[PDB]
RNA sequence: CCGUGAGGGAAAGGUGAAAAGAACCCCGGGAGGGGAGUGAAAUAGAGCCUGAAACCGUGGGCUUACAAGCAGUCACGGCCC
RNA sequence: CGAAUGCCGGCAUGAGUAACGAUAAAGAGGGUGAGAAUCCCUCUCGCCGUAAGCCCAAGGGUUCCUACGCAAUGGUCGUCA
RNA sequence: UCGAUGUCGGCUCGUCGCAUCCUGGGGCUGAAGAAGGUCCCAAGGGUUGGGCUGUUCGCCCAUUAAAGCGGCACGCGAGCUGGGUUCAGAACGUCGUGAGACAGUUCGGUCUCUAUCCGCCACGGGCGCAGGAGGCUUGAGGGGGGCUCUUCCUAGUACGAGAGGACCGGAAGGGACGCACCUCUGGUUUCCCAGCUGUCCCUCCAGGGGCAUAAGCUGGGUAGCCAUGUGCGGAAGGGAUAACCGCUGAAAGCAUCUAAGCGGGAAGCCCGCCCCAAGAUGAGGCCUCCCACGGCGUCAAGCCGGUAAGGACCCGGGAAGACCACCCGGUGGAUGGGCCGGGGGUGUAAGCGCCGCGAGGCGUUGAGCCGACCGGUCCCAAUCGUCCGAGGUCU
């Protein structure tokens, strides 16, 4: 459950290392973003000339959450900590690389490259 | 709105249980007890238990009443008087039974615990 | 408009297909129907069925044997289920089919006297900063002098719950008849043991 | 001595008509099967002793 | 009506019965899982078993492993997308119900705070009777 | 009684002609009563002459749970006397 | 005298309502008695113990002890003080 | 209104207006399409989170279908707050010889447990319903609810030089919101289990008890209650309409939606859906029960005591509950307690044996203990009883 304020943990290469949340793009006023929604962000954190800036406003779509995210089959899925990659306006990843595994529903919501480039889909 | 669960109170916990505590000891000390219709309704259950802890007599259930009963000798007798008298009976080793009047003081209804038998 | 009484008996999960399934088990007996309401004699149609069999002899005068269907005469006492008219002797959950779609009624549990926090799910106050004794409360209720009184059910606090309760269009997961079971998707109304009574939907 | 305060002293009908309720309800008893007295329902009395229920005195 | 937890046993028939016994110790494996189509592929999670929350047919276990630098978790209901469960070291020697505490200093001191269940273990390769003799009588 | 103090500053009168002030008996632990007895009178029985009003009761007569009011007034009607 | 937030007194209303004064905590068996959860005893239990124990000075003025007692004073009760 | 009508802003809680921000209908367009503009109809439902300032307000950040404008003592302090302002302190600038002062700033500054009446939310008691009862019901009339976005298919098709790009119809997902629920996920679970410290104690070791919160601490944790979790909902459909668009058609040989008659037409209106509801004294309906004058007035209660069908009382209880009520039991009994079995939680009890000098470690052992949950079993307790309650007025 990320909400305008939480701090993620950027998975890929695009030079940030640290976003916090400054919406949720889902609706007019969706409370959460979950693994698959969007989100605007600030970059809190970022390595010595990489493709993004601290203070830049971006966008990244989640991929990992410390909130545990249920699967239609009674399953469940958790991670230690809240990842995003840094997204385009058209949805692509800036970035190259990604890092960790990706929780699964990010394959059936669009993201392919982003699943692809993972490490491992869970 | 609660009590979707069971037992009783108005003490804190310490309190409340070493009240059933002592109402034992003295049960178990004279035979039948008077006190107040829910005292001696949440006694009942209590009691049962330390006496079929007794009909066992493995030494482990009377390490175990000691643990409520702190009286050595008490459990003594718990082990050699009051058990034998059951031994055969399934459960209910213990008999409420409601007086009539009450305490001309403040009004609280009284009742009988008695060793059944 | 096909009708039966039943008990809610509590509910699990199954697998269909391979997904996860909520479900509430109902107990949907044999209801012995016990008389027909018509627009000659009641002036509207509908069938009072008998639900929950055995009861001693504590029926005294509603000994209404005036249908053979007297049998034992039920506890749950009977409920009617109105636009129903079934072949006249008993309704059993083969009534529905797994597939269809039911709403079912019940009495919601009971929370006694509600705070307007957890009956209407008010805001409150805060749980510090300004004043700290108001902080489960409804805040204002009016205005001032105009109009000077409160509106008729204004939302505030009291008895809450053990009420009929409707949810509808629910799927009927399946159907055990040998066991008088029924299973639907769930969300039921009411305790475990509580009386319902499961119906046709109304989504076309 | 503070806040709410009653507007208008209330009448004497007023004020009775409260009390149509205060009205007390007497005690239930039942003949006791072993003596001749009453006494409550559910409840063993001193006067009979209950067919040898922890009864008072008695030779 | 006279035996709601009865008549709610029966309609768990959807009850697995060929999976290992285990405990708080190391399982992992599995399982099943419906991507991109096809119900096919079957992805395997290694991991030890967090936690094991027991209730007839609904009992469900968590386990938890390090994916590349990331901690996760997963939980398995116990029936139903499951083709096998095997397990690696029996471990388990665990006083504790439920680990969570190994979240929070996990590494070398996890192996070190979960030491082989040298017993559980000693019966999985003596209780496990691998006789070929069948056909001999 | 109040105030450290200077000082402030209350309330409270009446049995009967005569105590003849109710022996003794009955219920009660007592209080208090019921009888008895005193007296012209005891609802003169004792903080007792007379003992008003507010206020609290018991009994009775009329009257009230589809009505709404500065509570009364004018008019018929019913019930009771 | 009907009014002066009048003055003295009495009795109402709110009301069988808020309260009954530290959340350290009670239980039982005997006894006494016309009656006591409340007095006495016994046994359990909890609290204080740089004390909530002991002693002195001030202030207080018989509150000390004991025998009869329970109207009232004791925030209930009372045989207890 | 000065023998007192508490004053700004916020919070809470709404409710109304329409001069409409979005959503729905529609006319004109300098409307190709798509996207706009403008006016008419239309509040049913919506109308986000932040940074700054006490702010209202505004200015920004990021979104949105939209981030409407007003009223209700500039709604709402016997509901909260007290940041602004208006008491006493202190200081700056400034004015004054001064004491002091200033719609100038600056730091600080006591907003009163008790609701009588109306009103409101809930729950009863009384009587009534023109025989008395136990059930099941009709629904007058109320209330609830009414939201909206994206994508795909039609179809890269009408349109368009191009770029772009529809109507109508049809799908699948969302967001907020509402009701109910606990299977799952995730909380809590005050003593369910274990571990731990100091001290006092039981009984010296071992094993235990109190206290260190009204849990000593730590790790866990069933039932129940829960949202972060789960399932459903908004409808569909019928009817009358707004603006608007027409058919036929005179007055006015043409024309005209109008004058007569007939149509189409909104997220709106009525009904549909969910809930309450016959105190609907207009007191309704259906089913089944019990029915008689026995003694007594002005001869059908205007009458007394037993009665009848039934009903209270009392008891054992309840996912019912403040009380009351409501619901289920009362020995012809499984209602509560216990006992037994199973769930479920703890996570290998004590004791004994072996290994180690010892702390400890193996084993017996998933042992021991063990609330509420699913059920069995009359072992304990619902002993025994009592009191109400017809005898039913008119064409
Ligand atoms: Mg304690
Ligand atoms: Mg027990
Ligand atoms: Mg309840
Ligand atoms: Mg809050
Ligand atoms: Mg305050
Ligand atoms: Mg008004
Ligand atoms: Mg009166
Ligand atoms: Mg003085
Ligand atoms: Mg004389
Ligand atoms: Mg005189
Ligand atoms: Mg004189
Ligand atoms: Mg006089
Ligand atoms: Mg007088
Ligand atoms: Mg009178
Ligand atoms: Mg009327
Ligand atoms: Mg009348
Ligand atoms: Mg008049
Ligand atoms: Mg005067
Ligand atoms: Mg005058
Ligand atoms: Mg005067
Ligand atoms: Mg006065
Ligand atoms: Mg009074
Ligand atoms: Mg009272
Ligand atoms: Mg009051
Ligand atoms: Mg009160
Ligand atoms: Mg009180
Ligand atoms: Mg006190
Ligand atoms: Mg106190
Ligand atoms: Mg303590
Ligand atoms: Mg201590
Ligand atoms: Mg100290
Ligand atoms: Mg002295
Ligand atoms: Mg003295
Ligand atoms: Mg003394
Ligand atoms: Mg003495
Ligand atoms: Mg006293
Ligand atoms: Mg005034
Ligand atoms: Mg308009
Ligand atoms: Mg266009
Ligand atoms: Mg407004
Ligand atoms: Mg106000
Ligand atoms: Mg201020
Ligand atoms: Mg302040
Ligand atoms: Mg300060
Ligand atoms: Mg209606
Ligand atoms: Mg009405
Ligand atoms: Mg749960
Ligand atoms: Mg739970
Ligand atoms: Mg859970
Ligand atoms: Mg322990
Ligand atoms: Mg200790
Ligand atoms: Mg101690
Ligand atoms: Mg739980
Ligand atoms: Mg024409
Ligand atoms: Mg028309
Ligand atoms: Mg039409
Ligand atoms: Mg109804
Ligand atoms: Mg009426
Ligand atoms: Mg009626
Ligand atoms: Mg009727
Ligand atoms: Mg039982
Ligand atoms: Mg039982
Ligand atoms: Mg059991
Ligand atoms: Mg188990
Ligand atoms: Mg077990
Ligand atoms: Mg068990």
């Amino acid at each position: 459950m990320i909400q305008p304020q939480t701090y993620l943990e950027v998975a890929d290469n695009t030079g940030a290392r640290k976003i916090m949340c400054i919406r949720v793009l889902k609706g007019s006023n969706a409370k959460y973003a979950t693994v698959g929604d969007v989100i605007v962000a600030s970059v809190k954190e970022a390595i010595p000339r990489g493709a993004v800036k601290e203070g830049d406003v971006v966008k990244a779509v989640v991929v990992r959450t410390k909130k545990e995210i249920k699967r239609p089959d009674g399953s469940a899925i958790r991670f230690d900590d809240n990842a995003a990659v840094i997204i385009n306006n058209q949805l692509e990843p800036r970035g190259t690389r990604v890092f960790g595994p990706v929780a699964r529903e990010l394959r059936e919501k669009g993201f392919m490259k982003i699943v692809s480039l993972a490490p491992e889909v869970l | 709105r609660h009590l979707k669960s069971g037992r009783k109170l108005n003490r804190h916990s310490s309190h409340r249980l070493a009240l059933y505590r002592n109402q034992a000891k003295s049960l178990l000390t004279h035979g039948r007890i008077t006190t107040t219709v829910p005292k001696a309704k949440e006694l009942r259950g209590f009691v049962d238990h330390l006496i079929h802890l007794a009909k066992r007599g493995d030494l482990h259930a009377r390490r175990l009443v000691l643990r409520d009963l702190q009286d050595v000798k008490l459990v003594r007798k718990l082990f050699d008087e009051i058990a034998p008298r059951y031994r055969d009976r399934q459960g209910g080793y213990t008999r409420v039974l409601k007086l009539a009047e009450r305490r001309r003081g403040d009004g609280a209804p009284l009742a009988l615990v008695e060793l059944v038998e | 408009m096909k009708g039966i009484l039943g008990v809610k008996v509590g509910m699990t999960r199954i697998f269909r297909d391979d997904r996860a399934v909520p479900v509430t088990v109902i107990l949907a007996g044999p209801c012995p129907v016990v008389q027909r309401r018509t627009p000659e004699k009641d002036g509207y149609t509908a069938v009072q069925l008998g639900f929950l069999p055995q009861n001693p002899k504590r029926v005294n005068r509603p000994l209404k044997g005036h249908f053979a269907k007297a049998g034992v005469e039920p506890v749950r006492i009977l409920r009617e289920i109105r636009d129903f008219n079934p072949e006249g002797d008993t309704v059993t959950v083969e009534i529905f089919k797994p597939g269809e779609r039911v709403d079912v009624t019940g009495t919601s549990k009971g929370r006694g006297f509600a705070g307007v926090m957890k009956r209407w799910n008010f805001a409150g106050g805060p749980d510090s900063h300004g004043a700290h004794k108001i902080h489960r409360h409804p805040g204002s209720i009016g205005n001032r002098k105009t109009p000077g009184r409160v509106y008729k059910g204004k939302k505030m606090a009291g008895h809450y719950g053990a009420e009929r309760v409707t949810v509808m269009n629910l799927e009927v997961v399946d159907v055990i008849p040998e066991e008088n079971l029924l299973l639907v998707k769930g969300a039921v109304p009411g305790p475990n043991g509580g009386l319902v009574i499961v119906r046709e939907t109304k989504k076309a | 001595a503070k806040h709410p305060v009653p507007k208008k002293k209330t009448s004497k009908a007023r004020r009775d008509a409260r009390r149509s309720h205060h009205a007390l309800t007497p005690p239930t008893l039942v003949p006791c099967p072993e003596c001749k007295a009453m006494k409550p329902p559910h409840t063993v009395c001193p006067e009979c002793g209950y067919y040898a229920g922890r009864k008072v005195l008695e030779v | 009506m006279n035996r709601g937890a009865l008549i709610k046993l029966v309609e768990s028939r959807y009850v697995r019965t060929d999976l290992p016994e285990f405990r708080p110790g190391d399982t992992v494996r599995v399982s099943y899982k419906v991507k991109e189509g096809n119900r096919t592929r079957i992805q395997d999670f290694e991991g030890i078993v967090i936690r094991i929350r027991r209730n007839g047919f609904n009992t469900t276990f968590t386990v938890r492993k390090v994916s590349y630098g990331v901690g996760v978790e997963r939980i398995f209901p116990l029936h139903s997308p499951l083709i096998q469960k095997i397990d690696i070291v029996q471990r388990g020697r665990a006083r504790r119900a439920k680990l969570y505490f190994i979240r929070n200093l996990s590494d070398r001191e996890i192996r070190r705070k979960l030491r082989a269940d040298r017993k559980r273990i000693d019966q999985d390769r003596a209780a496990e009777r691998a006789a070929k003799e069948e056909a001999q009588k």
